[PDB]
């Protein structure tokens, strides 16, 4: 299924570089040119933290991080001019990856604190209060539904923003539109990864806050 | 063939029309958030993450008409 | 990813994350801390000092 | 033929035009809270939850115009 | 045919583009209720109750066009 | 039949876009009243007669429109 | 046929679309005279009269509207 | 000839209406970054970043209406 | 004669009505200009080439939807 | 005789409905200038070389807009 | 017959709409002169002039419609 | 027809890395200058300030 097999091949290869590139230059160097950005990831991260703070810190903190880190393989593709069967899937496959372990996330702090303990009783009084269950049920199947929706579709979003920037610079005999577009597209990109820092951040914030 | 002309003029005009109300709502509060930090600096970390989830609320609007576009398309 | 390599593809992540606090956190964590515990160290004993 | 051409076309103008109106809507509440703050910050905890309520009043006007789109595409 | 495809695309003009104007109109009113509120905190319990009347007088409007559209769509 | 369809089709155009109107101008009069009140409690006596008054004359364009529906619909 | 036809659409026309303009006219006036005198209270018997001038001004625009409906569905 | 037909209105549609959002929403935006710091002028680095965000996230809605013409006209 | 036909009505509504917005747009920043340096004229230099970054850029809009027009026409 | 109907048609679309946006815009500007002018009698030969640019960019928009009609209805 | 449909169709098209842009425009430069002269009654005479030539060419934008009107009407 | 979009991203290249190493370089060097130098300045004039 190289069309396939092989783009779930290339998000693989991709998050790997993320796992193995934290610890390696972790022990080193950083040094301090590298010291001092890693200032900017972890104590950005911590004001970040306070808003949700404490609960998911080694859990989220770590995250969002390799959030940065794996999203910026999307980069590595438009990166590289300036075809495809590893990019399109593999994608897919990184929307599938967040958006799936978004599903995954609103369980998770669920069954991490109550929440989900308390989530089987979000009917409660506010079911009651409010007293319809239509506004109530359809209200949180549609936000659990909803985060999904809008994680994924953020996700989705960037990666056709890919193909599409990607399609309009590679059919064209004429280069400079071609540029123009991908450095615009360029900077818009990088502004979508931290936007979807900001996103994880935002679904977390929520579930600290969240209920 | 009348089928299939009926999806092309419908994701045309599902797509443009709704997605005007974003294009307008996204620069409604992002002009109250410039206006209410010019009057008050030290509100900025306040009121930023207040335009942020407005901006989201507003996009998600236009991009429920862009859903109902491109199921139009390729649906 | 017609099927399953979308599933490698995810998979690599939540591991590559483990990797990460297991061995970075370890190293990462411990090795970013320095500047900290530094930075805030002398300027505490400047401080101290200077009240004393 | 032409039912099924009719549903599509029906489908792109109840999605489309009418949702328009909370991606204006909710940009509007947005802007208030955002300036009801700059202009008096102790009163944050008070507006907010208005904020809420009133985005989702506005936002439920698009809901029944999407849940018409989504009638005439799958029902 | 011809008058089944009518009432799909009369249920898509009618439901969608009226209730446009509560989406907006429901906002305008939560956004002075926000503004007053912020000016005058203690004019809160006065103003709430003006905000609900006026809500649902605005909500009652595209209640109307969905009444119409349902009308088209299942009567 | 094509006399049924043009019916269908004109009660959905002549009820829901009208309509728009008063779900606006009605939400613009309760937004004044609030504003009002909040900035001269006192005057809240005086003005609540003239918000009821100015609500009831731009729900009437309204119900001009919707009139002009139930008569395509049912006359 | 085709004649009957385009007289119930064309009243459907007429008459929604364009009173929405005195739908929202009316409330601009009201809005007006509300924040008028709530401003300034001794002021009351001096704008009020000119508020109904200009809501017969308004209103006269969509009875036109109206005028041209009625003209297709019964002349 | 008549999927080909459907296809040039569409991109029509599509294109020219929800377009006028941005239009009329990165001006928004402009209007009050000029507003702001003709009224506080140390505030124009903390605001200008804003204007540029905003302006973007209100050119992206057109883009998607552009997007969606483009697909219409060569896909 | 069908796709033709298509292109000269898809030509016409493309570069019209998307046009608006940037009419509108254009004129809601130099009417900002004005505002902003007629309270501060000390400010002019610095909001001058504001406002025309905010113009070029809400004129960019419609220069897309008369772009999509010249091509239905003459492409 | 179906593509000179287009024509016609295609043309009253295009010069009519995105006109409305610099009869909107062109006001607009002016009445920037005359509040400016108001608060600040001494600011006059300032702003009013802006309001003219402002007024021949917002114009040129509907320019655009009948340069499309005329050649719908003469080229 | 076609192309004879097509001209009164047009007609009816290029006219009403667009002329809705001076009716609000028109409207706004009026508004904008009576605020100023209220605000400051010694500026009449400056600004009233201005109030003339901005009228006049927002009347123009909506001429140009009733041309195109007229052409297709009686041309 | 040509490529030509290699030279494009070349020429932004250069003076994007001008740009980019210039600005973040000089407040980047300032911030791990500064931690460091925070805890060394605090540490000596600290140090002379508690002997004499």
């Amino acid at each position: 299924m190289f069309f396939s097999v092989v783009l779930g091949l290339l998000f693989l290869v991709l998050f790997r570089s993320v796992a193995k590139k934290a610890t390696s230059g972790v022990p080193g160097k950083f040094q301090t040119a590298i010291e001092l950005v890693i200032g900017f990831v972890n104590g950005s991260v911590k004001d970040m933290y306070h808003g949700k703070s404490k609960l998911i810190a080694p859990l989220a903190l770590t995250i969002f991080v390799w959030v940065f880190l794996m999203n910026l393989m999307d980069l590595l593709p438009i990166d590289l001019l300036p075809r495809v069967v590893p990019s399109a899937d593999v994608n897919v496959t990184l929307s599938m990856a967040l958006g799936v372990f978004i599903l995954i996330l609103f369980y998770s702090i669920k069954m991490k604190g109550i929440g989900g303990f308390t989530k089987e009783l979000t009917l409660q009084p506010f079911n009651h209060w409010a007293f319809i269950p239509v506004n109530l049920i359809l209200e949180g199947v549609s936000l659990l539904s909803k985060p999904v929706s809008l994680g994924l579709r953020l996700f989705g979003n960037m990666y056709a923003g890919e193909l599409i920037f990607i399609l309009i610079a590679g059919l064209l005999p004429w280069w400079s539109q071609w540029i123009l577009n991908v450095p615009w597209a360029i900077f818009h990109i990088l502004i979508i990864t931290l936007q979807a820092f900001i996103f994880m951040v935002l679904t977390i914030v929520y579930l600290s806050m969240a209920s | 063939n009348l089928n299939m002309d009926l999806l092309y003029m419908a994701a045309a005009v599902m797509m443009g029309l709704a997605a005007i109300g974003a294009a307008i709502g996204i620069g409604i509060l992002g002009g109250k958030f410039l206006e209410g930090a010019a009057r008050q600096p030290d509100l900025i970390p306040l009121l930023r993450t207040q335009f942020f989830i407005v901006m989201g609320l507003v996009d998600a609007i236009p991009m429920i008409a862009v859903g109902l576009g491109l199921y139009v398309m390729f649906a | 990813n017609l099927n399953a390599t979308i599933l490698g593809q995810a998979i690599a992540f939540v591991l590559f994350v483990l990797f990460a606090m297991k061995y970075v956190w370890p190293p990462l964590m411990a090795a970013i801390e320095k500047r900290q515990k530094e930075i805030a160290d002398g300027l505490a004993s400047a401080e101290r000092a200077h009240k004393d």
